RNA sequence: ACCAAAGCUAGCUCAACAUACUAAACAAAUACAAAAAUACACCAAAAUAAAAUAAAACAUUCACCUAACAUUAAAGUAUAGGAGAUAGAAAUUUUUAUCCUGACGCUAUAGAGAUAGUACCGUAAGGGAAAGAUGAAAGAAUAAAAUAAAAGUAAAAAAAAGCAAA
RNA sequence: ACGAGCUACCCAUGAGCAGUUUAAAAGAACCAACUCAUCUAUGUGGCAAAAUAGUGAGAAGACUUGUAGGUAGAGGUGAAAA
RNA sequence: CUCGCACACGCUUACAUCAGUAACUAAUAAUAUACUGAUAAUUAACAACCAAUAAACCAAAACAACACUAAAACGUUUAUUAA
RNA sequence: AACUAUUCCAAAAGUUAAACAACUAACUUAACAUGGACUAGCAAUUUCGGUUGGGGUGACC
């Protein structure tokens, strides 16, 4: 009676059925029928030099935790744009038209990593 | 257009309630077919002079075929309407003048 | 268990919540009231009271409309508020004979009609009844403006009407670009139907089209929190400057 | 976007990256976000089923209270 | 006979009874004779008379007709000019 | 479900093109025509049925073509011929004695003197003698041949009246046409196709014919020998 | 003496109220052969419900029968009907708030199908189960405690003769 | 509503047919693989909800057969056996 | 005594190693390819996935010389672009 | 009944004379296509009264 419940996988069908397990495509099919890899699609791991740096996978037990404050858009506004805006309004140099000097970005399409359509994996 | 009538009398609902319909209320008898009536005529006011019918500024009665498919599309006539009629009242008063 | 509100009212209270709430009131009031369509196929008796022929007594009498079916191809033309009559008949009209399903279909024609206000010739499927109503109302454009939504029955009729209603409320110059004489002359006779602009673009609309339109007018990209925080900060700084 | 699928459920539809715009896309174009008229009936059933479950979860809890109050009448 | 109607849950009357009989208030039912309009040229004067009568139904029939008829048809009626008002009560019945 | 017809190929080719038989089934999949299916596999040769077809619209005149080969065709009863002129080849339906290495004239030109008719020649009907044998007959001018293409069939030109030709179809019915319509002169190929003897039921299957049904039907009123007066004459001439 | 027996819980049922009415959960993947990131299109649509049955047959007819308008009456009245079976109004009338929500409803063959739309059975639509019982503690199993009562057997084969008893 | 993964008939697309006899791949002949299912005996809650043993009929054809597709119940399909 | 090895389709870990089998699967045992547990395992060269648009080509497969009739599956090259 | 073909009337589009005699009618019809009829095909719904020296035939009611 075949099998209803067990999931549908490349192991199950005929020769003609190949369904990946969910790894991401690195390329396309070329002229010779041979497969071509696109160096840009292959994720390049960015790994910092860890050797000269002191932090460890675990933390000392007598070391204290702290009162837990989730970072909010407000707190981030106040630690960054608030001192600068206050400095330039107190000096009357404040310009409601261009906020770009404070770090505000009008549109995301220029820069490499955009936040809203979210150009980057991790 | 077919004008049709029910064979079974529907009961009443009077308060503004909608009538309670049964399937037997879907049985119709055919009282009339409008398309088979002896057909009426159309009354028009000519804005030019038509060959057979008559002069510019004239009130004529034709069969709806000639009126719909010839005169009205060609701007050779306009409808008998009161607002359109007073125009030719005035035209009749200012014609016989000079 | 029981629903708290009857399911007849779920359509109505669907319109009191969500985006339907934010629709313009005149539109919702055009949808709310369903006026009884002009009798077409059945032929109504005038009086409310009628003397029973057999009984010789005064009898209350009502008019019950005959259910009529409008095939979707009727929405592309103007059929004069008529349609298919689905029903049954007795053969021979003896009640004692077979009872048989029967459908009465309107006779359709291809006719091209001229609209003055929209200045155009449309090729439309119409009935003889539509032509008679156009004749009776003395103009194509008249007939379209002069008749209620229920009596036309066509979505195309309502779109014709929405179009020329817009052309009237706007006094659109593009009607007759060369001759303001003709333009004023035409806009003249129809001056009775002129309605404001906010009203004129909502006339012929399906609830779908309406909801869509209202969704597009409300379309806004959410404002960056940098803006809002900057305005709170300027409020606070201007109240710190004015207090000293 | 919030959409309504064939089954009449209100679903949150995540978007997908495509090299071509949506009206030129075969595969995407043959999905349907909207319900047909029959679906309405089932939607109703869904509600009702849901309502029942909630209804008799509630009645359960209520009952559990009464029992306990006669088991431990420290009030 | 319908003992419990659908809409009202009441007990209907069989109209076919109401058309051919007449219930006095005493409980007597009254009926025309059968075939009294039929083929008159072929019948005796005497027989014709026997037919033209209004007659009473036996007990069994009376109970039957009562069952086939609701309570309304058994009420005491006062009609103006009524031929039958004379006959509604019973007198001198020793039973 | 829905099947798509094999019959879509836009450009004309002399090369044999592959085709799919469908035994009696319409595009819905039900049987429409009984008794059809599974013959031998067949390729299809496209036939040009418009005999007068100027290669380029630049030079309109009557032109001449050479017959290269005369081949068997699976699709029709008549034998067909490969005909080349200018830069183009096409298949045409071969007349009875048409042989390889031959010359055939295609002409639209009329004239007061008619013409001495060879076989492969195509002329407007008006241009032929009044007793001639014709095949591949147009109906309206420019339409292309429909009538009289079967093997060994020939019609005959009967008369010419009022800028119009009246011809006799192989069914012995008369047909009236403008005299500006083209026809080929002669009897179609393979005249003995009538006398061929299918030897065994098998051969019938090879031809893609499935056996008759087995049900017994009593003959009805329709059967008998009906002798009907020959039908009135068909006229494709459109009167003003 | 075996097989067995006994629990009182799991949950349910019916109403009330109620806001208002597609629960929960969504990182990725999901309408390629659902759960398969990535290429030039197509996309979509509606037509009266029918019959079993009642009429002791069946042919017109046959309440309810997935269309909001309730209630007290008018009234099973007027009417409609092979004037049969049956069907059946209206005009006109009546209707006083909110709290006092629970149970002369079930307790594992019952109450939901439900420990579950799972196992299993069907190619599919679809059909659709059964099953629990120690105690305060089993972090008290050389374990301690109250039925030993169904048919079936065992302890214990049978001894002329007969509806098996009287 | 669901069903043509069995089976009836189609459509696409593949695959098989050795030896012998014959000028011959001729719906010829002998006889395997292969396909059928004649006659008998077993079996009859069976090995089997149609089989086993022997025996038979066809075996380059109107042949067998794989894969994918089609036709749907007022229907389909049918070398009619309802 | 002789239905063997492989592939397709299908099945889905039932395969392998170590251990256990009082009872559960084997229509019975011994023990174990089928019961139980733990731990492992099939590695691409084979196979799937793997271009479009124009244009020249009438000329069967049958050891293919050449033919038969029922007229027959199966591609080169040239041009234009092909990450 | 529907459906499929036939035939006809009406609907719809038209076209002609200014008709005839003395001192309004008639005709036309490409494909669709409506209402009402006609003739067939293909069909749809429903039924097989009882008595009987078993039923049936015969007879009877
Ligand atoms: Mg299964
Ligand atoms: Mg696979
Ligand atoms: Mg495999
Ligand atoms: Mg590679
Ligand atoms: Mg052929
Ligand atoms: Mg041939
Ligand atoms: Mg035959
Ligand atoms: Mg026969
Ligand atoms: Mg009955
Ligand atoms: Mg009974
Ligand atoms: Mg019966
Ligand atoms: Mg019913
Ligand atoms: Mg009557
Ligand atoms: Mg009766
Ligand atoms: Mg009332
Ligand atoms: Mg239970
Ligand atoms: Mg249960
Ligand atoms: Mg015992
Ligand atoms: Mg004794
Ligand atoms: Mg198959
Ligand atoms: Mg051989
Ligand atoms: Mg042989
Ligand atoms: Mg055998
Ligand atoms: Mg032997
Ligand atoms: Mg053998
Ligand atoms: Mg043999
Ligand atoms: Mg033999
Ligand atoms: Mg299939
Ligand atoms: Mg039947
Ligand atoms: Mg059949
Ligand atoms: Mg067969
Ligand atoms: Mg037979
Ligand atoms: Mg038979
Ligand atoms: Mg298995
Ligand atoms: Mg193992
Ligand atoms: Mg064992
Ligand atoms: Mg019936
Ligand atoms: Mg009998
Ligand atoms: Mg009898
Ligand atoms: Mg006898
Ligand atoms: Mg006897
Ligand atoms: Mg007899």
């Amino acid at each position: 009676g075949a099998d209803r419940m067990s999931k549908w996988t490349s192991k199950r069908g005929p020769r003609t059925f190949c369904k990946g397990r969910g790894a991401k495509g690195t390329g396309f099919h070329g002229r010779d029928g041979k497969f071509v890899q696109i160096k840009e699609m292959i994720p390049e791991l960015v790994v910092p030099e860890l050797a000269g740096f002191k932090l460890k996978p675990y933390v000392n037990y007598r070391a204290p935790e702290g009162t837990d404050t989730p970072l909010t858009a407000k707190q981030l506004f106040l630690e960054t744009a608030a001192p600068a805006i206050e400095k330039d309004f107190k000096a009357g140099t404040f310009d409601p038209e261009h906020l770009e000097k404070y770090g505000f970005e009008p549109t995301q399409e220029g820069k490499l990593f955009q936040l809203y359509p979210k150009n980057f994996p991790r | 257009t077919v004008i049709v009538e029910r064979w079974w009398k529907v009961p009443l609902a009077g308060e503004g309630r909608k009538p309670r319909l049964h399937r037997r209320h879907r049985v119709y008898k055919l009282v009339e077919d409008t398309k088979h009536r002896p057909k009426d005529n159309l009354e028009l006011v000519l804005t030019q002079s038509v060959e057979e019918l008559g002069v510019r500024g004239d009130l004529v009665s034709v069969k709806k075929s000639v009126g719909r498919n010839r005169l009205l599309p060609q701007g050779l006539a306009v409808y008998a309407s009161p607002e359109n009629k007073k125009l030719f009242e005035e035209e009749k008063l200012l014609r016989q003048e000079g | 268990p029981l629903h708290k509100v009857p399911v007849g009212l779920w359509k109505q209270l669907r319109l009191w919540e969500g985006i339907y709430s934010r629709l313009p009131r005149h539109y919702l009031r055009s949808l709310e009231e369903a006026r009884t369509p002009t009798p077409v196929h059945y032929r109504p008796h005038g009086a409310k009271f009628k003397i029973n022929p057999k009984n010789w007594q005064r009898e209350r009498v009502e008019d019950v409309p005959i259910p009529v079916h409008y095939p979707p191809e009727s929405q592309l033309g103007l059929w004069g508020g008529e349609g298919w009559v689905l029903g049954h008949r007795y053969v021979n009209n003896d009640k004692l004979s077979k009872r048989v399903r029967k459908v009465w279909k309107p006779q359709l024609f291809q006719r091209e009609l001229y609209s003055e206000i929209l200045d155009k010739r449309f090729t439309v499927t119409v009935t003889m009844r539509t032509l008679d109503l156009i004749d009776q109302a003395c103009g194509f454009d008249f007939y379209i403006l002069k008749t209620p939504k229920e009596d036309l029955c066509s979505k195309f009729g309502m779109d014709l009407k929405r179009g020329m209603l817009l052309r009237l409320a706007r006094q659109d110059p593009q009607l007759h670009p060369d001759d303001p004489a003709r333009r004023a002359a035409i806009y003249d006779r129809y001056k009775a139907f002129v309605i404001p602009e906010a009203e004129a673009e909502w006339v012929g609309l399906t609830l779908d089209e309406a909801v869509e339109k209202q969704r597009l007018l409300e379309e806004k990209d959410p404002i960056p929190l940098f803006k809002i925080f900057v305005e709170e900060l300027l409020g606070q700084l201007q109240q710190q400057a004015l207090s000293e | 976007a919030w959409r309504r699928d064939i089954f009449g459920r209100i679903i949150w539809h995540k978007f997908k990256q495509w090299p071509i715009p949506w009206y030129l896309n075969k595969k995407y174009n043959r999905k349907r976000f909207f319900a047909m008229p029959y679906v309405e009936r089932f939607v109703r059933m869904r509600i009702e089923k849901q309502a029942r479950i909630k209804a008799r979860k509630r009645s359960l809890e209520r009952k559990k209270e009464k029992f306990l109050q006669e088991k431990f009448p420290h009030l | 006979v319908t003992y419990f109607s659908s809409r009202k849950g009441k007990r209907k009357t069989v109209k076919a009874v109401i058309y051919r009989f007449l219930r006095l208030h005493s409980g007597l039912w009254l009926r025309r004779k059968a075939g009294y309009k039929k083929k008159l040229w072929k019948k005796t004067a005497a027989r014709k008379r026997r037919l033209r009568e209004f007659v009473f139904c036996n007990k069994t029939q009376s109970k039957l007709l009562d069952k086939m008829t609701t309570s309304f048809w058994k009420r005491r009626n006062w009609y103006a000019d009524d031929p039958y008002q004379k006959y509604q009560d019973r007198t001198n019945l020793k039973v | 479900a829905t099947s798509v017809s094999w019959k879509s190929r836009t450009k004309y080719t002399v090369m044999p093109v592959k085709m799919r038989k469908s035994g009696g089934r319409n595009h819905t999949g039900q049987i429409q025509v009984h008794g059809i299916g599974g013959g031998h596999k067949q390729r299809y040769r496209m036939i040009d049925f418009l005999r007068f077809r100027p290669e380029h619209e630049s030079k309109p005149g009557p032109f001449e073509e050479k017959v290269i080969a005369v081949r068997y065709d699976p699709c029709r009863s008549a034998d067909i011929a490969l005909v080349a002129g200018g830069n183009r080849k096409r298949w045409i339906i071969a007349t009875e004695n048409m042989k390889a290495g031959d010359t055939v004239l295609n002409s639209d030109h009329i004239g007061r003197m008619a013409v001495a008719a060879r076989e492969g020649d195509a002329h407007p009907l008006g241009a032929l003698p009044v007793g001639t044998l014709i095949n591949n007959v147009e109906s309206e001018p420019g339409r292309g041949a429909q009538y009289i293409r079967a093997a060994g069939t020939c019609g005959v030109l009967l008369r010419k009246v009022n800028g119009t030709a009246i011809i006799q179809l192989p069914s012995k019915r008369q047909m009236q046409v403008l005299e500006t319509c083209i026809a080929t002169v002669g009897r179609v190929s393979n005249v003995d196709h009538n006398k061929r003897v299918i030897g065994k039921a098998g051969r019938n299957r090879w031809l893609g014919k499935r056996p008759n049904s087995g049900l017994w039907q009593r003959k009805g009123g329709w059967a008998g020998r009906k002798i009907r007066p020959l039908p009135p004459m068909k006229s494709y001439v459109k009167l003003p």
